[PDB]
């Protein structure tokens, strides 16, 4: 028994927390990402990068803490602790936003490790690896939003900050500057996510309301046995119900569950494609035909042109505070605004 | 920095007088402002007439100047129009009319002095003080 | 009755379902819960009294029970100023003490009293299928509810009256001497469109109508009580309805959902049964007040508010409603159905009257409009008042907002509960609430759809 | 179905676990407390105290602009 | 026997290709009415003066909209909450100009969806099913009612109902955020958890079932042909899926009871959507999301910003531009 | 820094408590696994 | 019976719980900071 196989045995033991070879990458990297985020949201400020308090130590709450993105002056520097910026000074590394790349990079490798874990466990137990394939969706989202978008932009500063209100800021920023709602790829993402939720709800309810009478209790949960060979609910009755209610119904269980995988995953992937576009400011910002007609015809108004106006207002009012490194100075009189407001 | 003595030092009267609020005076003034003046003067604005705000420029532009503590206390006893021509004691909360302004009948002279001092100290802590309603 | 899953068929998280056929235990649960209700009433009243600054308006202090007591005419006088704080304290105390008694009785019945009541007394014993006994209990309770309605009537007539925000000379506690028994008005309220300008029963705008409708409600409820004591359900009702404990629960849940929706709307729109003196302005009131405040200010500045056109070409201060009435301009055009005691002295037959606007506006009306505009029912969840983009220094959320939001949420979840229990009651009566029987799966005997 | 380790309910219902932990858990709680309450957290992470966001000479946001010399920049911000 | 009994037997028949039912006798007419009007209006309706300031907004394709920008525009702010049926307009042109189509479509649609939920119950009863699919359906219905009925009621105008269009939906959302800070409202946070988690659990459940499919096909044909409609045998190995998942996270976090698993799949998104519907319905009464603007002050008393202040800046920017000609007075109360 | 000493001392107290209450059995287990 | 005391599970438990409790103590202390 060579040392490699002895290690393989130890790593793949049946214990409370399976480790596996993938655990070597997953657990330290996941721990770094999670502990870095908790440490930043508890203790670390964004005063020097954003001019914002972003930790419990400064009086922020769960909704307003964040591991904020680094200062825009660093471009896409990876901001290693030992790098030319912090130069091994941990306190400075915290103050310049080193925690953001720390968390982002360890999270990316922890995500890799987790998908490798999915593969490893699927191989060990003897099933098909469709869980890893499904997890590719969240991976695409994380790569596109947290890595690809800022890499296309001027710096990590424009990456989403790891915090609740930081994420909301990123969301509103994308609306105002990129008109992300108008983007057909975001639209397909929305459809995928809403359809996934719909499928989850409808499938759970359908199963729960076509159950077979397999027990005597009003509590129907105890009339199932994991080793039972037969279906626990009536696919035939479910199909008839949905055919008569909605017009169509699933008749193939395998297709149903594959569809439940396919919908949200496809949605995540399409929205990731859209975010890649936004990284290069390749927006679906405008419909030129309506823009031209409005520029010539002062009576032409659509909801599209109204949304354009909202975006203009948001940009002008938010940019000075959202981009403090720019030293934007917008005198009050240049701010766009409607009457009386 | 701290809420230092210089920061709490404000014009007392028009002849160059000067008074420093204590930290307790400032805290009571802020408390009173939030309880009774924040409904119409959030952030130094005047919701019902923002031509007359609590900003430093507006306060000093009144007749007479209200950018000092005694003039503020006088206004809060006997409110007048901005040019000091009409009597607003039926239209503005004041301690002189507890019959129509009951939210004010429990305030002392110390309380009014504190709130006037807070009104003078707040603008220099907040560049938004006394601006546009949406600002 | 069993107290676990094997002997009841219900899990712990559905454990109260175990009480469906234990009439004594169920009575104990109901009485103890009634104690909880009365306890909250008393404790919340005492809390609000303790946290009450009697010269600061009620709506500025997060009070929802004290306004109910004030509207009933206790402890308040003209303009709603709090005269005596002791009646609020007494209401709270009485509820707290009776809550103690109710809790003791509920505990007795739930824990030691007889498990079922049917073999102890025919009067209190009941069976859900006993249509006569179920209607008897409906009848007893209908008589009680009619008594409660007449209690309101008696308070308004002979026991000091109620707070009338529409009182001439100023809103005040007044004795209602001429309630409208005229059935045309009372029951035409129920026929009014539930839409803008009609406001089905939300639009009741005078204490005479409220008291007269309550006299009618008392009579209807008492007569229905006697009707249900002395009769059994007819054939049509027997054939249309499900006759079971869960079915009756579902019916009551539907009723409660309807009532919760209605109360949320009532508190949002009505300023008669919910005087703005105690509950603050309605949203409509606050919008109208802002328009009025700036009309008055710009008029004092010299603006000819009759002829001033705004940027769009509609009048800045005044305009016409789609039916021609003279109304405040701006977005508050949507709120032109608003009526409030501070605004009606300026309304003529055609709507707002230029002559009154130019020479009838009183300082108290100006003060009231300013107050109502600055207490618009807008606020954050953490109780920061004003529009959401304002800063943290104004700690206010309208009681109307609290009441309307809470009652809309409760109404919806009780509609959900009604759906749950109605569906379950039907399925249990037909015997498939536990799943499809494999032998007799109905779909298997059904022809294919295509 | 047990992978070998002692069940949690067993451990956390044992006397010895509680003799150990009624000490260890409060000790960590108060160590974190003291970490904050002694001011150590401010110095360890460089987080400003409420009086050090602005100084008597820097009234504006201390936004970093320098690409490599941030130690000097931070020290000049104070 | 009688003509009425025969009609009853027909309406409640489980042999109809589409179940009708008593709820269907209301659903079908109202839904067809809403659909016909919606199609006609989306294609060809003239512009609607939504804000009541004689500034009509073009919603239909024939007036220059594409599919993304087109909409059935909410009725005029001048109408407010008034009932505006066709017969209350002096002319069809007047009815169209004031946004009557929106009211017609919305009222019929809402009646129809409530009847759809009743019809779901009815058919489950006729088929001897358990009755609670309609309860799951009450979540989307609640959300739709919030955005088309409850919010306009609280705000006092159908002009403030969600427009029936894509860009109109986005406009609704942006203004809603500007006025209520829905992102900082916990009920919307719960709705987001509902939909993100529902999609997560959909992906997880679908992937675990697909992973544990029993071999019944060859590598050439679709594995979907391994399942035959109406078999009792289970088409996948739930014990293998549990083995995998309990090793992915840990044993006791994995369902091994399919019934509890499917109850959880039903309950999670449904509860999340109920909560977000209630969030919209209560912001209808202007009980808004959290406001932490200027919550953090330094020792002197100067405000230290947080991400909440940046969000508020964005909200103000949206607010000052929205309905740019509609406001005459400094506070957006109505 | 004395602050470091006072922040670390509770951790050491917890560690030594756990050691003195678990060490016999822990050493037993260490020896058994060699 | 007679299970091992220290395990990979013990380490996974503590790796999380121990810093969690320390952080909670820190945040508790934060609750009483005055400006
Ligand atoms: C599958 C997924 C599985 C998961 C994987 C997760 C693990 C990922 C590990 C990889 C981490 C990648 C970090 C990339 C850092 C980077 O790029 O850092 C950026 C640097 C370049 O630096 C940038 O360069 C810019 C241009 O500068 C140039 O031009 C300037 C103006 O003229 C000046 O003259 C300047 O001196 C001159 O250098 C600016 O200076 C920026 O401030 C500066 O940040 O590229 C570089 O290091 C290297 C460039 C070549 C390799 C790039 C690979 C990544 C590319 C992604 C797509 C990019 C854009 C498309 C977006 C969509
Ligand atoms: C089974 C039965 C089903 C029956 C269905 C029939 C229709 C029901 C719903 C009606 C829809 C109304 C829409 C417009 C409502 C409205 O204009 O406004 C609300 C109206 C009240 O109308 C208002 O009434 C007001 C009355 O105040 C007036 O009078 C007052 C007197 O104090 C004041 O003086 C005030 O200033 C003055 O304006 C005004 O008239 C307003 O103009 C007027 O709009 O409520 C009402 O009449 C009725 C109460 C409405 C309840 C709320 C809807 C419930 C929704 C549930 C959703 C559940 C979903 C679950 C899904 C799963
Ligand atoms: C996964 C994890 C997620 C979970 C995280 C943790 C969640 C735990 C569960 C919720 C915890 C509740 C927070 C308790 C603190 C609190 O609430 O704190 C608030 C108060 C106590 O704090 C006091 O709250 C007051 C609130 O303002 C009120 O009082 C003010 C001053 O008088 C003003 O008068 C103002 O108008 C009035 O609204 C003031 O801010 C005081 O300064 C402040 O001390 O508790 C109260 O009120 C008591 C409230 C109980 C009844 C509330 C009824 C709500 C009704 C309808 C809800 C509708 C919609 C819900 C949407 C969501
Ligand atoms: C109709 C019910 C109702 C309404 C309208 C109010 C309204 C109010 N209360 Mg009050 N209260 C209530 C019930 C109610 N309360 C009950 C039952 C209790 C006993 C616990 C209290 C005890 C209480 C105290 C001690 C205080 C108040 C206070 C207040 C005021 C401040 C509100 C606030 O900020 O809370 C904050 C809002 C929240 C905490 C959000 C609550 C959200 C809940 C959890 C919603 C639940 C959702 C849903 C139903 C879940 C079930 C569905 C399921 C199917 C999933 C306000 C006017 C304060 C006050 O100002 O006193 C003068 C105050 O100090 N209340
Ligand atoms: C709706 C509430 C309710 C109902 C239906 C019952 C029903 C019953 N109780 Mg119970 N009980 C209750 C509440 C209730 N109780 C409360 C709140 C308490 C705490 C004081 C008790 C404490 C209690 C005890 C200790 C006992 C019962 C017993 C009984 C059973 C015999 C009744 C009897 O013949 O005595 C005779 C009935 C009367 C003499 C009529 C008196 C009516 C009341 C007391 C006077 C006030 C009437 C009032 C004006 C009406 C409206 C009430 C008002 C608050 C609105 C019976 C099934 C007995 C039992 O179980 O026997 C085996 C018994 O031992 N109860
Ligand atoms: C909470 C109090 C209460 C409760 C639970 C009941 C319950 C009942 N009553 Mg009733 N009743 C009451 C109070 C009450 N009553 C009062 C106070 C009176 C005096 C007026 C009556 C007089 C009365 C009579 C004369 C009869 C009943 C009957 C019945 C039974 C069947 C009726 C039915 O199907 O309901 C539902 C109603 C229908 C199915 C008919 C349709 C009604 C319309 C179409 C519904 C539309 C409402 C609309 C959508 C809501 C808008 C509000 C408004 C604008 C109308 C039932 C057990 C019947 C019975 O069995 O006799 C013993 C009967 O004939 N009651
Ligand atoms: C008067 C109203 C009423 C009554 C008497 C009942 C009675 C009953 N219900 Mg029911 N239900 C109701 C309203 C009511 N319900 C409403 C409004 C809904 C919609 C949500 C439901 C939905 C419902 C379901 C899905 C079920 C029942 C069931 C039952 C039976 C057993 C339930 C049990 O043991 O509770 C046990 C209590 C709990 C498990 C605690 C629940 C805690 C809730 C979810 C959260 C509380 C939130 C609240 C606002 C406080 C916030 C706390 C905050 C401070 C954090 C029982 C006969 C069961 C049944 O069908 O039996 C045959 C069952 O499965 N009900
Ligand atoms: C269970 C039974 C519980 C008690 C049932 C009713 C008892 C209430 C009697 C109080 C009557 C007032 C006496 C003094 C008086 O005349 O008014 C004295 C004062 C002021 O009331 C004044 O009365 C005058 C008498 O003619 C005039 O009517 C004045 O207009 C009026 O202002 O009243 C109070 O302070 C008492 C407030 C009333 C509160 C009683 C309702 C709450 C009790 C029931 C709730 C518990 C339910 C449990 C379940
Ligand atoms: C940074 C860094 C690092 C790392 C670190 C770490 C890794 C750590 C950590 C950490 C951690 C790891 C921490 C923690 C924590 C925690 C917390 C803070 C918690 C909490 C909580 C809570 C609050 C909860 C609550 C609740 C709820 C809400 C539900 C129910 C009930 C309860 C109570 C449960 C190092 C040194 C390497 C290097 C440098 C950098
Ligand atoms: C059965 C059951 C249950 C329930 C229970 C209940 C529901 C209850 C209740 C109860 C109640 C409901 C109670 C009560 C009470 C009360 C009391 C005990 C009182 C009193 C008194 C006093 C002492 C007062 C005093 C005072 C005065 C006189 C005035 C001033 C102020 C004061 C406060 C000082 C449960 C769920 C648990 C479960 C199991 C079963
Ligand atoms: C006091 C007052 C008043 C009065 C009121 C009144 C006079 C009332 C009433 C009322 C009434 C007198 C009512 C009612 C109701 C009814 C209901 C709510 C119903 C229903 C229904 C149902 C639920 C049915 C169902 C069904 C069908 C549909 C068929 C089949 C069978 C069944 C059963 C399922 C006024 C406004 C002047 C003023 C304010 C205060
Ligand atoms: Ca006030
Ligand atoms: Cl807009
Ligand atoms: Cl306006
Ligand atoms: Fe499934």
């Amino acid at each position: 028994r060579g040392w490699f196989d002895v290690l393989d045995d130890w790593l793949k033991r049946d214990r409370f927390v399976f480790i596996g070879w993938s655990g070597l990458l997953l657990f330290p990297c996941a721990f770094m990402a999670l502990g870095g985020w908790l440490t930043g949201t508890t203790f670390v400020t964004s005063w020097y990068t954003h001019g914002l308090a972003s930790s419990y130590l400064e009086g922020a709450n769960f909704l307003t803490v964040a591991v904020s993105s680094p200062a825009d002056a660093f471009g896409h520097s990876l901001l290693f602790l030992w790098g030319p910026e912090a130069q091994g000074n941990l306190t400075r590394w915290f103050q310049i936003g080193g925690l953001w790349p720390f968390v982002a990079l360890h999270g990316a490798f922890g995500l890799i490790g987790f998908m490798l874990r999915q593969f490893e466990i699927s191989r060990l137990v003897g099933i098909r690896p469709y869980n890893a394939i499904a997890f590719s969706g969240p991976i695409a989202v994380f790569v596109s939003v947290f890595l690809m978008y800022p890499l296309g932009q001027s710096s990590w500063f424009f990456a989403p900050s790891f915090g609740v209100a930081g994420i909301f800021r990123f969301i509103l920023f994308l609306q105002g500057f990129h008109n992300w709602t108008l983007n057909p790829f975001h639209m397909m993402g929305v459809a995928g996510i809403l359809g996934g939720a719909l499928l989850c709800a409808i499938h759970g309810a359908t199963v729960e309301n076509t159950l077979f009478e397999d027990g005597e209790d009003s509590n129907t949960f105890r009339a199932f046995e994991p080793t039972q060979a037969e279906e626990t609910y009536s696919m035939v009755t479910a199909n008839r119900f949905w055919s008569q209610i909605f017009g169509i119904a699933f008749s193939n269980k395998r297709w149903l569950h594959f569809f439940m995988l396919f919908v949200p995953v496809t949605g995540l992937w399409m929205s990731s494609v859209g975010i890649v576009g936004l990284a290069l400011n390749l927006r679906a910002y405008d419909f030129v035909s309506q823009e031209l007609r409005a520029a010539e015809d002062p009576e032409f108004e659509t909801f599209y042109t109204k949304n354009i106006l909202l975006n203009e207002g948001m940009r002008a009012w938010m940019a000075p505070q959202d981009q403090p490194h720019e030293n934007f100075i917008f005198p009050e009189e240049v701010l766009p605004r409607g009457n009386a407001l | 920095v701290e809420l230092t003595e210089s920061t709490r030092t404000i014009p007392l009267d028009e002849a160059g007088g000067t008074t420093t609020l204590t930290a307790r005076q400032f805290t009571n003034g802020q408390k009173i402002f939030v309880d009774t003046c924040t409904q119409c003067h959030l952030q130094g604005k005047t919701k019902t007439n923002n031509n007359v705000s609590l900003g430093l420029a507006d306060l000093a532009g009144a007749e007479p100047r209200r950018d000092n503590v005694l003039a503020l206390v006088e206004f809060l006893k006997n409110p007048k129009s901005y040019d000091g021509e009409d009597d607003y004691s039926e239209l503005h909360p004041n301690i002189s009319r507890p019959d129509i302004y009951p939210e004010m009948r429990n305030y002392t002279e110390d309380d009014i002095f504190d709130v006037a001092g807070y009104t003078l100290i707040a603008p220099k802590l907040d560049e938004r003080w006394g601006g546009t309603i949406y600002f | 009755g069993g107290r676990d899953l094997p002997s009841t068929g219900f899990a712990w998280w559905s454990g109260n379902a175990r009480l469906i056929n234990l009439s004594g235990k169920l009575l104990g649960a109901h009485v103890a819960h009634a104690g909880l209700i009365v306890f909250w009433a008393g404790a919340m009243t005492l809390f609000e009294v303790a946290h009450f600054i009697p010269e600061k308006p009620m709506y500025e202090q997060g009070l929802i029970l004290l306004p109910h007591i004030a509207t009933l005419g206790w402890g308040v006088g003209p303009a709603g100023e709090v005269t005596d704080i002791f009646p609020f304290f007494v209401v709270g105390v009485l509820h707290l003490i009776s809550s103690a008694v109710l809790g003791l009785g509920g505990i007795y019945h739930a824990l030691r009293g007889p498990e079922v009541l049917e073999e102890y007394s025919s009067f209190f014993g009941y069976d859900w299928k006993d249509k006569n006994q179920m209607t008897n209990i409906i009848g007893y309770h209908l008589i009680l509810l009619g008594c409660g309605a007449l209690l309101l009537v008696f308070k308004a007539m002979f026991f000091g009256g109620v707070y009338d925000t529409w009182a001439p000379g100023g809103g005040d506690v007044r004795v209602i001497t001429n309630p409208t028994l005229n059935p045309a008005i009372i029951f035409g309220y129920l026929l009014k469109a539930p839409f803008g300008g009609e406001g089905w029963i939300i639009s009741v705008n005078n204490m005479e109508d409220i008291i007269g409708g309550h006299i009618w409600i008392g009579l209807i409820c008492i007569s229905g009580g006697i009707w249900h004591i002395l009769t059994k359900p007819f054939g049509w009702a027997r054939r249309a309805l499900i006759w079971s404990g869960e079915a009756y629960l579902s019916y009551s849940l539907g009723a409660l959902s309807l009532m919760g929706f209605i109360a949320s709307v009532f508190v949002w729109f009505n300023n008669t049964a919910y005087p703005s003196e105690f509950y603050g302005p309605t949203g409509m009131e606050a919008s109208q007040s802002q328009a009025f405040t700036f009309l008055v200010r710009d008029q004092r500045l010299g603006a000819n508010i009759a002829s001033a056109q705004g940027p769009t070409g509609l009048g800045k201060y005044l305009m016409r409603s789609p039916s021609g009435e003279i109304i405040f301009g701006g977005e508050t055009m949507r709120f032109w159905d608003f009526r409030g005691p501070w605004l009606e002295p300026l309304r003529g037959p055609n709507g707002l009257d230029l002559d009154k606007l130019r020479n009838d506006i009183q300082p108290w009306q100006v003060r009231r409009a300013a107050e109502y505009m600055t207490h618009a029912p807008l606020g954050s969840l953490n109780s920061v008042g004003g529009v959401i983009t304002d800063v943290n220094s104004f700690n206010y959320v309208s009681p109307r907002a609290w009441l309307a939001t809470s009652h809309f949420v409760l109404g919806f979840f009780f509609l959900v509960g009604h759906l749950w229990h109605a569906g379950r009651a039907r399925a249990a009566a037909a015997g498939f609430e536990k799943g499809i029987d494999r032998e007799t799966e109905p779909t298997l005997f059904m022809p294919d759809l295509d | 179905g047990t992978t070998g380790e002692r069940p949690f309910s067993d451990i956390v219902t044992s006397i010895r676990y509680w003799v150990i932990h009624s000490i260890t858990i409060p000790m960590l709680f108060i160590a974190g407390w003291l970490f904050v309450s002694t001011g150590l957290a401010y110095d360890a992470f460089g987080t400003p105290r409420p009086d050090e966001y602005f100084t008597q000479t820097r009234q504006e946001l201390p936004i970093l602009q320098e690409r490599y010399d941030i130690n000097q920049e931070i020290q000049e911000f104070n | 026997a009688s003509l009425w009994e025969q009609f009853c037997q027909w309406v409640t028949s489980t042999n109809n290709r589409i179940y009708v039912g008593w709820f269907g006798t209301l659903m079908i007419p109202t839904l067809l009415t809403a659909t016909t009007c919606f199609i006609i209006a989306f294609i060809a309706a003239p512009p609607v003066d939504i804000d009541g300031i004689r500034e009509p907004v073009a919603g239909s394709l024939l007036y220059g909209n594409n599919i993304i920008s087109g909409a059935v525009v909410p009725s005029s702010n001048a109408i407010g909450l008034h009932f505006y049926p066709i017969w209350e307009a002096a002319s069809l042109d007047e009815w169209l100009y004031n946004g009557g189509p929106y009211q017609l479509v919305v009222f019929h649609f809402l009646i129809g969806i409530f009847c759809y939920m009743g019809r779901q119950w009815e058919l489950s009863y006729r088929l001897g099913m358990r009755p609670w699919i309609c309860v799951a359906y009450s979540a989307p219905v609640s959300a739709a009612t919030a955005v088309f009925l409850i919010y306009p009621i609280g705000q006092g105008s159908f002009s403030d109902g969600m427009p029936l269009g894509i860009s109109g939906t986005f406009n609704f959302m942006i203004v809603f955020q500007a006025e209520h800070n829905i992102l900082m409202h916990p009920f919307h946070m719960l709705g987001v958890a509902g939909v993100f988690g529902g999609s997560l659990f959909s992906a997880m459940h679908g992937s675990l079932v697909t992973s544990s499919l029993v071999r019944e096909t060859t590598e050439v044909e679709s594995q979907n042909y391994g399942y035959k409609f109406g078999q009792e045998e289970e088409t996948y190995n739930i014990v293998a899926a549990h083995g995998y998942f309990g090793r992915l996270i840990f044993q006791y976090a994995s369902f091994n009871n399919s019934r509890s698993l499917h109850f959880f799949l039903g309950a999670w998104p449904v509860i999340g959507i109920w909560f977000t519907a209630m969030g919209v319905s209560t912001m209808a009464f202007n009980l808004n999301g959290f406001n932490f603007n200027q919550s953090i002050l330094d020792s002197q008393g100067r405000v230290i910003g947080t991400w909440a202040d940046v969000l508020n800046r964005a909200n103000i920017g949206f607010e000052v531009m929205h309905e740019r000609n509609a406001h005459n007075f400094p506070l957006d109360l109505a | 820094d004395w602050r470091v000493i006072v922040v670390v001392s509770p951790l050491l107290i917890a560690a030594t408590w756990a050691a003195i209450n678990i060490g016999a059995a822990a050493i037993r287990q260490l020896q058994d696994v060699l | 019976v007679t299970y091992p005391i220290f395990t990979v599970r013990w380490l996974a438990v503590h790796t999380l719980a121990v810093p969690s409790v320390f952080f909670v103590g820190a945040i508790a202390a934060m609750q009483f900071i005055q400006r």
